[PDB]
């Protein structure tokens, strides 16, 4: 059983990676990766990449970068997800308007534009002195 | 010339602005350390995006 | 936008993008090479 590594990154940091016996993919078209496959490019589609160790990642949208010892998949977003994809929505929805609630960040921002201006109201000098 | 209490008003309110101030740039520091957090989270997929990147002949 | 240099020091720049840095899928690379670029910026 010789082993191929295994690396999925996304624009928010690694997300699953670990030595195993194969990466099956669904690029555009399955295509089944085990260790000593030659370099090779392609992109994938929006479906889920099967790692098999003992047996049996959610992806949407990016490549694949095949290394005889490595494979990358490069992902614009990925959740080590069940069988549905329509989960990976799921979490781009849980995350979506709880993103939005981030309005304490434009909020705080306000209270202390407030503080600013009410130091500065009793005009922190009158005509100097 | 001027006051006496209208210069410790003037103290006070610049003092509560310096406050105000200095809170924030901590607050901005503690921002600065987490976008290395967010940077470094996104060193890996550009790496691997120029190594992909690698332009056929 | 404004780059980074060491904790508070920076400058403005223009670094420019979209031109000059299956098989051929650049319908792909194209798309994934500007959401990444407009991200790092």
């Amino acid at each position: 059983m010789k082993t191929i590594h295994v690396s999925v990154v996304t624009p928010d940091g690694p997300v699953y990676e670990d030595d195993v016996e194969m990466v099956s993919v669904k690029a555009k078209s399955e295509l089944g990766i085990l260790p000593g496959h030659i370099p090779l490019v392609a992109p994938l589609e929006i479906s889920a990449a099967r790692l098999k160790k003992g047996g049996k990642i959610a992806v949407s949208g990016g490549f694949l970068e095949v290394r005889p010892d490595k494979v990358t998949i490069l992902a614009q977003a990925a959740e080590r997800a069940e069988d549905i994809d329509v989960l990976r929505a799921k979490a781009a929805k849980e995350r979506a308007e709880r993103r939005l609630q981030s309005q304490q960040d434009d909020i705080d921002f306000k209270r202390a534009e407030l503080a600013l201006k009410r130091a500065m109201n009793r005009l922190s000098v009158a005509e100097m002195k | 010339m001027a006051s006496l209490r209208d210069i410790k008003t003037r103290i006070n309110a610049t003092k509560k602005t310096s406050q105000i101030t200095k809170a924030m740039e901590m607050v901005s520091t503690s921002k600065l350390n987490r976008a290395e957090q967010n940077a470094k989270s996104f060193v890996p997929y550009m790496e691997k995006i120029q190594e992909v990147v690698a332009n056929v002949a | 936008y404004n780059h980074y240099v060491s904790a508070i020091q920076q400058e403005v720049t223009e670094r420019k993008l979209l031109p000059l840095t299956q098989e051929e899928i650049l319908d792909v690379l194209l798309p994934q090479y500007a959401e990444s670029l407009i991200y790092g910026a």
